[PDB]
């Protein structure tokens, strides 16, 4: 099977450089055009660079001549985008990419001065229950529950950008109300931007 | 420019054609189309490349070629897995440019009411002077979906934040609503309630500071 990882990715002032790796696997990888992909939140999808199967040939779209780099290892299985002299337009969710076969998860890039915010976790206790991830920048958030024991009846909703900037996001569980005086639910909240680790306890 | 019809549906065994457009005028072989799939929770994929080279996953119901200038994927009898977003990339010899996506339905997945859960602000919150109402809406079908904050009897429109619309893993929807609010706001009305309209039914969830 065909996989493609990107890594990277994170949050850098207008001006700064990052630079973007793909781990491949599952094919020959030197045989293939690789391409760098992009999606800026409520746009389009945008086509950044593309790169020959032993790197004679690149090609870049416009916004970002003269400031990325696309070039690939052929001993490694591994592309990689340099990105210098970022600029706001570039914040976006960087796709590994090929013509055939699944894309990358793909790595956020935020260009912006704002700081990094840590969320605060405050419990959602029941009468469902769950936990909030409020207030935090930038993405993501990861969710668990008592250590990632459970897997069904939780549901962790994709986050909000509210009108301040800040991002927020809910996780909540289902169970039996029988459950609730005997069994223990903490849930485990990560916020890597910002070395934000939290277990909170919810509690009826 | 790259111009896609914006959505397209059919059953189970109906047959679909997916049109791409190029402003410029006329799309050849040169133009390399490439046909990507977007399911929801799944990692974007390139079903066709270069007008009709199929990925050696993607099943042969699959087709791309070109049809009158347009490039064209059409989908011999449709299943249930084709329910996605679908773009479409041209070359111009120096550059892909991708056109804004095709959203193909597959009818056949029955109705789901909404499941409506609102949640009061916490002890632990109210206790660092900030109110927040959470409106957690779930397993409901088709994604279409109306959100409405109520203020005792009221209507709120300032401090509310509503998430778009995202397909679960059981292929049901899912929506989240946020609602701002001081501590003093909190506790100055007798109630709020989360109503949401879904296919012209409406379910209110009542929170209140009493309890
Ligand atoms: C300049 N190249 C670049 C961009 C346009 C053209 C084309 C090409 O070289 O054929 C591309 O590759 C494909 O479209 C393709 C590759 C593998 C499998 C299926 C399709 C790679």
């Amino acid at each position: 099977e065909v996989q493609l990882v990107e890594s990277g990715g994170g949050l850098v002032q207008p001006g700064g450089s990052l630079r973007l790796s793909c781990a491949a696997s599952g094919f020959i990888f030197s045989s293939d055009w690789m391409n760098w992909v992009r999606q800026a939140p409520g746009k389009g999808l945008e086509w950044v660079a593309n790169i020959n199967q032993d790197g004679s040939e690149k090609y870049y779209v416009d916004s970002v001549k003269g400031r990325f780099t696309i070039s690939r290892d052929n001993a490694q299985n591994s592309l990689y985008l340099q990105m210098n002299s970022l600029r706001a337009e570039d914040t976006a969710v960087y796709y590994c990419a090929k013509e055939l076969g699944p894309w990358g998860q793909g790595t956020l890039v935020t260009v912006s001065s704002a700081s990094t915010k840590g969320p605060s976790v405050f419990p959602l206790a029941p009468s469902a229950l769950g936990c909030l991830v409020k207030d935090y920048f930038p993405e993501p958030v990861t969710v668990s529950w008592n250590s990632g024991a459970l897997t069904s009846g939780v549901h962790t909703f994709p986050a909000v950008l509210q009108s301040s900037g800040l991002y927020s996001l809910s996780s909540v569980v289902t169970v039996p109300s029988s459950s609730l005086g005997t069994q223990t639910y903490i849930c485990n909240v990560n916020h890597k931007p910002s070395n934000t680790k939290v277990d909170k306890k919810v509690e009826p | 420019v790259v111009i896609q019809e914006s959505a397209l549906t059919t059953s189970p065994g109906g047959t679909v054609i997916l049109t791409c457009r190029s402003s410029t005028g006329t799309i050849t072989t040169s133009n390399y189309a490439n046909w990507v799939q977007k399911k929801p929770n799944h990692v974007f994929t390139g079903l066709i490349g270069a007008t009709s080279i199929r990925a050696p996953g993607v099943p042969v119901r699959f087709s791309g070629f070109l049809i009158g200038g347009k490039a064209a994927l059409t989908i011999t009898g449709a299943q249930t897995e084709d329910d996605a977003m679908y773009f479409c990339a041209l070359w111009y010899n120096t550059h892909y440019v991708f056109g804004g996506g095709t959203k193909v339905t597959v009818l056949g997945q029955p109705k789901a009411a909404p499941s409506v859960t609102l949640f009061p602000p916490s002890s632990e919150e109210l206790q660092a002077n900030k109110a927040t109402l959470v409106c957690l809406i779930s397993d409901f079908y088709p994604g279409a979906v109306t959100v409405a904050w109520k203020a005792d009897s009221s209507p709120v429109k300032a401090g509310v934040e509503t998430t778009t619309p995202s397909k679960q893993s059981n292929n049901k929807y899912a929506a989240s609503s946020y609602l701002s609010l001081t501590p003093e706001q909190w506790k100055s009305h007798r109630s709020y309630s989360c109503q949401v309209t879904h296919e012209g039914s409406t379910v209110e969830k009542t929170v209140a500071p009493t309890e």
